C-alpha cells in the first residue's frame, strides 16, 4: 500500500528501486499523474551523489513516457535527463528502449540522431 | 387620466440659477417646454414660462435608469424656470384652484387635456440619422473646437 | 477523483441497496415450492410427432418449436419426457449481485435433461430443440396441473434468442408470508424456467462456429478442402453450446467472487452501467449483459494482456472503483468493443490477447460470448467505452453523476419505413433463400439492412483513408413483442416489422456532394463491380475529374435547404435495394432564416465569403497603410460574422439588417499625450476617426463612402463615435478605440464618489459593461473560430437557438453570448452524451439541458460562487453563472444589462418555456405540431399591445435577406438584388426602410424600469422583426407589473406611474 510504501521510504530515501516500486503500484493502480509526482519525488529527494539511482529513476520515467506517454512529453524527458545526466547514456537507454518496445523507425531517428552527435567518441 | 403634484421649491434653493422654480414629479409623457407652455397658459391669470433645466425623464418608456444622471468626468423631477416672483405666484395659484377644480361644481371634467406628440416615422426616424448618420461639418467643428 | 469516486459507490450502494426478509425468505418461499412441484412431476413415455400433436391439440397448452417445426417425413426420432434430476440457482441472485432495478428483473432457473433421453447425433437439424419445447410443454402442463390454477403465466424467449422458448411466471397478489409474491417487482418479478443440456455430451470441436451444423444441401458441400462448403452457422451453434454448457460458467463465477468479493459492487457499477446504456442481453439490443460482463470480468481476472501476465489493474487485491476503471479501459483499447471483430480476439484461462479472428473465445467449452453482438453494437460498445474513459480520466469536474444515453441510437433522424415483405420473392431484393434462412437466426432482414446501409454511406478518399459519413448504426424493432400468451406456438405480428435507422453522422464530411470509390480500372476490378458500387448504384454510376490527376467511380450529390443528401442517400438505396417500402422524414427545424445568395441555401460560404474576403480586400491592409500621427497595432474581427454566431448568414448590401454592422475594436500604439479626461479622451479617438475616413475617402475606393455616428449602447458615454465602412460590396464594420489610459481613468470614476453612498453598484455596471464592449470579444472569438474546426454543427445550431429564443421575446434582456456558451456548454463538454452532428440535436440537447438545469445550486463551468451565493441567497440579481478560463468572475454577459430576477420575469419564464418544451417531446413524440415550439403562448402577461409597420408588401424580410413572402416571387432564386439598395444619400429614403419598432423599444429599453418591465420582439439583439413579422411570429409587446410596485408611500425616489388612493 502506498502507506506502506511511504513508510519503506523514510527509511531508505535514496533507494530508486522502492522508489519504482511505489511508482510501479501507481502504474497498476494507473495514476500515471501520480507516478511522475513519485518520479519527481525520486529526483528532488535521491541524495546527490547517488548517480545510479538517479539514473533509474530517470530510464524509468522513459519507459513511462515511451509506454503510457507521447512524444512531446517523451521528447521534453529526454532534454532534461541529457541536461542532467550524461547524454550518451540516456540516448542510448532510449534506443534499447525502442529497440524493447519495438519502435524501430523512431529508434533509427534516433541512432542517426547519436551516431552524428557521440559518433565522434563513441565506437560503441 | 395623468396626476400631477405641486410643491414648492422655494425652501430649498441656495443656488441663484435654481431661483424661483417649483418641484414637479410625474411630468407626462414626453414632458417638453412646449407642454408646459402650453399648460401654463392654458391656467388662467399666469406669468411667463421660460425654461426646463434637470429635464431627464425617468419614467415614460422602459429601463434600469435614465441618461445623464452621473457627471462622468467629475427620479422624474424638473425644474421649469418662470419669469419671476410674481409669475411663481400665479403659477401656484392656478395650480392650486386646478387642484380644486378637481371636485368643482359643475364637473369634474374642465381639467386640461393633455395633448401628446406621438411619435411620427420621420419625426422618430431621426433616432436613426443620429446613430448613424449626423452632420459632418458640425462634428468637425466641436472636435477641432475642442481639441484645439 | 479516486476517492470520491469511493464514496459515491457507497452512496449508490446503500441507495439501491436491498431488504434481507424480502429476499429470505419472499424469493426463498416460491423457489422450495416450485421445486417440490417440479419433483412432484411425473415421467412419460417416449412418444413420436403423432402422439405429441395428439395430446397437444387436446390440452390447453401448446408447445413451441420455432421455425420451421420438423415435419413427420423428416423427423424419424422419438421424443420423451423425464424426471428432472438437478437444481441450481444461476444468474446474479447465487452470487447475490442483484439490485433494486424499478422496472424488472429476472432470475434464471436450471432444470438439466436427464442423459437417457439424448441420442448422440442429436446436435443435427434441430432434433434435440424440438425435444426442449417438448419438456417445456409437459413440465408446463403439469404445473398448470399443480398450481391449482392461481398464479399467471406466459410464453417468452430467453435473451431474445428464438431458438430458446421459455415460460416467465408472473403472480397476481399479496400476503404477509404466504407464497404469493408480487410486492417485490425486481427479485420477485419473474422466474424463467429455462429448459438446458446435460456436460460435455455432443462433440464441442464440431459445435465449433466453423462448423455448419444444419444439413440441407448433400450435393456438392464436399470436395472444397474440408468444411467452407457447408456454410458456418454461429449463431446456431454457439447457442447449442451455450444451452449445453450454462453450468461451469456458473461455476467459475463463484470461483473468482470468493477469489475476490469486490465482484458485487463491480457488476453493480457495471449493471447500472449496462441500464443507462441502454443495451442488453436481448439480440435486438445486442446482446450484452451482466452474464457478459461477469464472465469478461472474470477472464480478465484471470489474464487478458498479450505476454498471458495479469491485468495490471485487476490484481485481486483491489476495489472496485479501479476495477470499473480497469474494464471501461479495456473494453474501450485492447480487444473488447469493435477490436473482437476488426483485429483481435481473447482467450480464457490462461487468457491472451492474439491479433485475428472476431470471436471472444473460451477454449475448453469451445463458445463465442459475443456471439448475439454485431459490428454495429461493437462501434457503439467502443464510443461507449471511450467515453467513460475520458469522465474518469479526468480530475477537476465530477463525472460520477453523468451517466450516458444513446442519442447516437436516438437522434433527431429517425427516419421511419414501413417494410412488408408478403411475399418474399417479390417484396425483398435479396432472396431469402435456404441457405439465408440456414445462416440467419431470424435477424437476416437486420444484418441485410445492417450492411446496405453502411456500404451505402461509407466513402474511400485517394490516400487510402477510410472515411464516411458515419461511425454508428443500429436497427431498433420497434413493436416486437418477445413476450406472448400460451395458446400460440410462435411470435407472429400481423402490423409488419419496423425498421429504425439511428445514425450518429460526421460532421467533417456530412454535407460533402462527392460520394468517393476506387481507382477507376483499366479492367474493371472486383471492387469497381461488386456489391458496394456501380451494380450496387445502378443509375448514378459517373466519371468525375478530380484535383488531384486521378480519376475514379464517382457520385454527384445535391445539397439543398429543408434536408440532407444522407437523407437522399438512405432513400434511394432503401428503394433500390431492400425494397420500395417508403421514406419520410417530416422533422421540420432547417426552415431556419434562409440566406438571399446563389445557390439555396449556401453551405459554410456565405459568411466567409462577405465578411472576411471584404476585410481582406479592401479595408484591412488599407487601414493598416495608411499615414496617421499613431501607428495601428490590431485589426481583430470580433463578430458573430466571424466566430459562426450570427443569426443571419450575411449577404451582398444589407443595411437595413440589426447583425450586419460589424463591430471591431482598433487602437493605436501606445501614446501619452491622451488626455486625464474622458470627453477629452473620446473627442481624440473621433479626431483620429475622421483622419482615417479622409483618407479613406480620398484614395482610389472613394467608390466606398463614410459617416460618423454617435452610439448609445454605453451609459453616461455620450461622446462615443464609430466609422461605419460602407464596401463597394455592400458590407458594414463598426470600429472602435480602446485604451489603456481609458480602462485605468474608467476604474478611477468606479472608485471616486464616496460621499453619497450610493453608486458604487452604477459604477460597476457602466465599468462591467465597457469592458465587455472593448476587452475580452477578441479572446472570445480567437477561442470559437478555433474550435469551429473540430465541431461543424456550431452555425446552424445557434441559429436554431436564437430563433427559439426570438420567437419566445428573450434576447432582448439576453446577451447573444449568454447565449453562444450556454450552447458551447452542450457542444464541448457533451456528457452525459455524444457530440452533437446534427444542428437539431444540438438544439434539443440545450433545450434540454435548460430543462435539467437548476440555477440554485449548480453553476456553469465550459472548458473553452462561493463569494457571491452567499450574499444574494435569493439571487435577485443574478440567475445565471457561466464562468471559463478565460472569465472566472462568471457575472460578465449575465448581470451586466440589469435583468430584473424575481420568479416573474424573464428569466423564469425562460425556464418554464423550456420545462414545457422537454415536456411536450416527452409527451407526444416528434412531429408536424411541434410549431407550439416556435409560437408564442403570450400568457402571463399583464397588458398587452400589438404594433403594426408602415411597410409595403414583403418588407422588411427581402431587405433583410431571407426567403419567406411568397408575395415576392422568386424567393428560391436570384432575384433579389442589393446593389440597387446601395444608395445615393445617407439621409432619407435609405433609413426609412428600416423597421421602427426596434428602437422605439430601444428608448422603451431606455426609461421607467422601478415601474414596470417589459419585453417585445424589437430589441433581440442581432436579430430584425422579419421571421416573428412574417406568419411564424407577430409583433407585440408584452409588459408586466414588477411585484414590488403594489402600493407604496410618496416619495420623490419613487418612479413609476402611481395615481392617489
Amino acid at each position: 500500500t502506498a502507506s506502506d510504501f511511504e513508510r519503506l521510504l523514510l527509511g531508505q530515501p535514496d533507494s530508486s528501486e522502492l522508489w519504482i516500486a511505489y511508482m510501479a503500484s501507481q502504474m497498476q493502480v494507473n495514476d500515471l499523474s501520480s507516478a511522475r509526482q513519485i518520479a519527481e519525488r525520486a529526483l528532488k529527494t535521491i541524495n546527490i551523489r547517488e548517480e545510479t539511482e538517479k539514473l533509474n529513476v530517470w530510464i524509468a520515467y522513459l519507459n513511462l513516457e515511451v509506454a503510457y506517454g507521447t512524444d512531446e512529453t517523451v521528447q521534453e524527458v529526454f532534454k532534461r535527463a541529457c541536461t542532467y545526466n550524461d547524454d550518451r547514456e540516456v540516448h542510448e537507454r532510449l534506443a534499447s528502449i525502442y529497440i524493447q518496445s519495438g519502435k524501430y523507425k523512431e529508434a533509427e531517428d534516433l541512432f542517426e540522431k547519436i551516431v552524428k552527435k557521440y559518433g565522434s567518441e563513441a565506437p560503441h | 387620466v395623468h396626476y400631477l403634484y405641486v410643491r414648492r421649491h422655494a425652501p430649498k434653493i441656495p443656488t441663484p440659477t435654481d431661483s424661483r422654480s417649483l418641484f414637479v414629479t410625474n411630468v407626462p409623457v414626453d414632458s417638453t417646454e412646449a407642454h408646459l407652455r402650453a399648460l401654463v397658459t392654458s391656467l388662467v391669470g399666469t406669468g411667463r414660462f421660460e425654461k426646463v433645466t434637470f429635464e431627464d425623464e425617468s419614467k415614460q418608456e422602459h429601463s434600469l435608469e435614465g441618461k445623464s444622471i452621473i457627471d462622468a468626468a467629475q427620479g422624474s423631477t424638473a425644474v421649469v424656470l418662470l419669469a419671476d416672483e410674481k409669475s411663481v405666484e400665479q403659477v401656484l395659484k392656478a395650480i392650486a384652484k386646478v387642484h380644486k377644480t378637481k371636485k368643482y361644481p359643475v364637473w369634474g371634467g374642465d381639467g386640461l387635456p393633455d395633448s401628446k406628440m406621438p411619435p411620427l416615422g420621420p419625426v422618430w426616424l431621426k433616432s436613426h440619422n443620429r446613430l448613424s448618420f449626423p452632420d459632418p461639418s458640425m462634428l468637425q467643428a466641436s472636435v477641432d473646437a475642442f481639441s484645439t | 477523483r479516486a476517492r470520491a469516486f469511493v464514496l459515491e459507490t457507497e452512496e449508490m450502494l446503500d441507495s439501491v441497496d436491498l431488504d434481507y426478509s424480502e429476499a429470505f425468505d419472499g424469493a426463498d418461499a416460491l423457489l422450495h415450492r416450485l421445486k417440490g412441484s417440479i419433483e412432484t412431476i411425473p415421467a412419460h413415455d417416449a412418444q413420436p410427432l403423432l402422439d405429441a400433436a395428439a395430446k397437444l391439440e387436446k390440452k390447453h397448452k401448446l408447445k413451441v418449436p420455432f421455425p420451421s417445426p420438423p415435419p413427420p417425413q423428416n423427423s424419424n426420432y422419438k421424443v420423451s419426457f423425464a424426471t428432472p434430476a438437478q437444481f441450481n440457482v444461476v444468474g446474479s441472485y447465487v452470487a447475490k449481485t442483484m439490485v433494486r432495478t424499478q422496472s424488472a428483473h429476472g432470475i434464471d432457473m436450471i432444470v438439466v435433461l436427464p442423459e437417457s433421453i439424448l441420442q448422440e447425433k442429436d446436435y443435427l437439424d434441430l432434433r434435440y430443440f424440438y425435444k426442449r419445447a417438448y419438456y417445456l410443454a409437459v413440465v408446463a402442463a403439469h404445473l398448470q396441473k399443480d398450481l391449482k390454477g392461481e398464479a399467471t403465466l406466459s410464453y417468452e424467449y430467453h435473451n431474445g434468442n428464438s431458438l430458446l422458448p421459455v415460460l416467465s411466471v408472473k403472480p397476481n397478489g399479496e400476503k404477509d408470508e404466504d407464497e404469493k409474491k408480487k410486492k417485490k417487482g425486481v427479485l420477485d418479478y419473474r422466474i424463467r424456467i429455462i429448459p438446458c443440456a446435460p456436460e460435455s455430451f455432443f462433440p464441442r470441436q464440431k459445435l465449433h462456429l466453423g462448423a455448419g451444423l444444419v444439413r440441407k444441401h448433400k450435393e456438392g458441400e464436399q470436395q472444397a478442402n474440408g468444411q467452407p462448403a457447408t456454410p458456418a452457422t454461429p449463431f446456431y451453434n454457439s447457442t447449442l453450446v451455450a444451452e449445453s454448457s450454462y453450468l461451469q460458467y456458473l461455476k467459475l463465477l463463484r470461483q473468482t467472487e470468493k477469489k475476490c468479493a469486490a465482484f458485487r459492487n463491480a457488476c453493480i457499477l457495471g449493471r447500472i452501467w449496462l441500464q443507462q446504456r441502454g443495451f442488453g442481453s436481448d439480440v435486438s439490443k445486442g446482446g450484452f449483459g451482466y452474464f457478459e460482463w461477469a464472465v469478461l470480468l472474470a477472464l480478465l481476472l484471470q489474464g487478458g494482456p498479450a505476454d498471458t501476465k495479469g491485468a495490471a489493474p485487476l490484481s485481486p487485491s483491489l476495489s472496485s472503483t479501479q476495477l470499473f476503471k480497469a474494464l471501461i479501459q479495456f473494453l474501450s483499447v485492447t480487444n473488447f468493443a469493435e477490436k473482437p471483430c476488426v483485429l483481435g480476439q481473447a482467450k480464457p484461462d490462461l487468457a491472451g490477447f492474439i491479433e485475428n479472428g472476431p470471436i471472444l473465445w473460451d477454449s475448453a467449452r469451445q463458445l463465442n460470448i459475443a456471439f448475439k453482438m454485431g459490428p454495429w453494437s461493437a462501434d457503439l460498445l467502443h464510443q461507449h467505452a471511450r467515453w467513460t474513459r475520458k469522465l474518469l480520466a479526468d480530475g477537476a469536474v465530477d463525472q460520477f453523476q453523468p451517466t450516458f444515453i444513446l442519442k447516437a441510437d436516438l437522434p433527431t433522424h429517425t427516419y421511419d419505413l414501413v417494410a412488408r415483405m408478403d411475399p418474399e420473392k417479390v417484396s425483398e431484393a435479396a432472396p431469402d433463400k435456404v441457405a439465408h434462412e440456414a445462416r440467419g437466426r431470424h435477424w437476416q432482414v437486420g444484418h441485410k439492412v445492417y450492411r446496405i446501409l453502411r456500404r451505402a454511406l461509407s466513402d474511400k478518399n485517394m490516400e487510402g483513408g477510410e472515411r464516411a459519413r458515419l461511425i454508428h448504426l443500429k436497427v431498433s424493432p420497434g413493436f416486437s413483442s418477445s413476450s406472448w400468451s400460451l395458446n400460440e406456438k410462435p411470435q407472429p405480428q400481423k402490423a409488419g416489422t419496423p425498421i429504425e435507422i439511428g445514425v450518429l453522422f460526421d460532421p467533417l464530411n456530412m454535407a460533402r456532394t462527392v460520394d468517393r470509390g476506387p481507382s477507376a480500372g483499366p479492367s474493371a476490378e472486383e471492387k469497381e463491380t461488386c456489391e458496394k458500387f456501380r451494380r450496387f448504384w445502378g443509375e448514378k454510376s459517373e466519371l468525375r475529374r478530380f484535383g488531384g490527376d486521378t480519376i475514379r467511380e464517382t457520385l454527384v450529390w445535391s445539397a439543398q435547404t429543408p434536408f440532407d443528401l444522407c437523407e437522399e442517400i438512405m432513400r434511394y438505396i432503401l428503394g433500390l435495394h431492400l425494397r420500395v417500402g417508403q421514406l419520410q422524414d417530416d422533422i421540420v427545424f432547417y426552415g431556419r432564416s434562409l440566406p438571399a445568395l446563389l445557390s439555396i441555401k449556401p453551405s459554410d460560404t456565405a459568411l466567409f465569403n462577405v465578411a472576411r474576403k471584404t476585410f481582406t480586400s479592401f479595408e484591412r491592409d488599407l487601414r493598416d497603410l495608411e499615414d496617421l500621427p499613431l501607428r495601428i497595432r490590431h485589426v481583430n474581427p470580433i463578430c458573430p460574422e466571424l466566430r459562426h454566431s450570427s443569426l443571419k448568414t450575411p449577404s451582398f448590401g444589407p443595411s437595413k439588417s440589426g447583425p450586419r454592422p460589424m463591430e471591431v475594436v482598433i487602437s493605436f500604439e501606445a501614446s501619452g499625450k491622451w488626455p486625464e479626461s474622458l470627453i477629452a479622451i473620446q473627442r481624440t479617438k473621433i479626431a483620429f476617426l475622421l483622419m482615417i475616413g479622409r483618407l479613406l475617402e480620398r484614395f482610389k475606393p472613394g467608390e466606398i463612402r463614410t459617416h460618423v455616428g454617435l452610439d448609445d449602447a454605453r451609459y453616461e458615454t455620450e461622446n462615443l463615435a464609430f466609422l461605419d465602412v460602407i464596401y463597394a460590396s455592400g458590407a458594414c464594420f463598426r470600429v472602435r478605440i480602446q485604451a489603456d489610459l481609458e480602462e485605468s481613468l474608467l476604474e478611477r470614476q468606479t472608485k471616486d464618489k464616496t460621499t453619497e453612498q450610493y453608486l458604487r453598484q452604477r459604477a460597476s455596471t457602466q465599468l462591467a459593461s465597457f469592458r465587455r464592449t472593448f476587452v475580452h470579444l477578441p479572446l472570445h472569438t480567437q477561442y470559437i473560430t478555433t474550435a469551429t474546426t473540430r465541431f461543424p454543427a456550431l452555425s446552424p445550431t445557434i441559429r436554431l437557438v436564437k430563433h427559439w429564443f426570438s420567437v419566445h421575446k428573450l434576447s432582448n434582456h439576453f446577451p447573444p453570448e449568454l447565449l453562444e456558451l450556454f450552447v458551447l456548454h452542450t457542444f464541448l463538454a457533451p456528457y452525459p452524451w455524444d457530440v452533437p452532428s446534427s444542428p437539431t440535436t444540438g438544439f434539443l440537447r440545450t433545450l434540454l439541458f435548460l430543462a435539467r438545469w437548476d440555477w440554485r445550486t449548480d453553476p456553469l463551468i465550459i472548458d473553452t460562487l462561493d463569494a457571491w451565493r452567499k450574499l444574494d441567497p435569493g439571487m435577485q440579481h443574478t440567475v445565471l453563472f457561466v464562468a471559463t478560463a478565460h472569465e472566472q468572475s462568471g457575472t460578465m454577459w449575465t448581470s451586466v444589462d440589469g435583468h430584473p430576477r424575481p420568479s416573474k420575469v424573464v428569466a423564469a419564464r425562460m425556464t418554464a418555456l423550456a420545462k414545457s418544451a422537454a415536456r411536450v417531446i416527452r409527451e407526444q413524440g416528434v412531429d408536424l405540431d411541434v410549431r407550439r415550439l416556435f409560437v408564442p403562448s403570450l400568457k402571463e402577461y399583464d397588458v398587452l399591445l400589438y404594433l403594426n409597420t408602415k411597410v409595403l408588401k414583403s418588407a422588411l424580410r427581402t431587405y433583410i435577406t431571407v426567403d419567406p413572402a411568397t408575395e415576392m416571387n422568386g424567393g428560391k432564386g436570384q432575384e433579389i438584388k442589393f446593389k440597387n439598395l446601395a444608395p445615393e444619400t445617407v439621409e432619407p429614403p435609405l433609413p426609412v426602410a428600416q423597421h421602427p419598432v426596434d428602437v422605439l423599444l430601444k428608448q422603451l429599453s431606455a426609461v421607467y424600469d422601478s415601474a414596470a418591465g417589459a419585453s417585445g420582439t424589437g430589441p433581440l439583439v442581432f436579430f430584425r422583426s422579419d421571421t416573428t413579422a412574417t406568419e411564424e411570429g407577430d409583433k407585440v409587446i408584452g409588459a408586466v407589473w414588477n411585484p414590488t410596485l403594489v402600493k407604496r408611500k410618496w416619495r420623490v425616489n419613487l418612479p413609476t406611474s402611481y395615481k392617489p388612493v
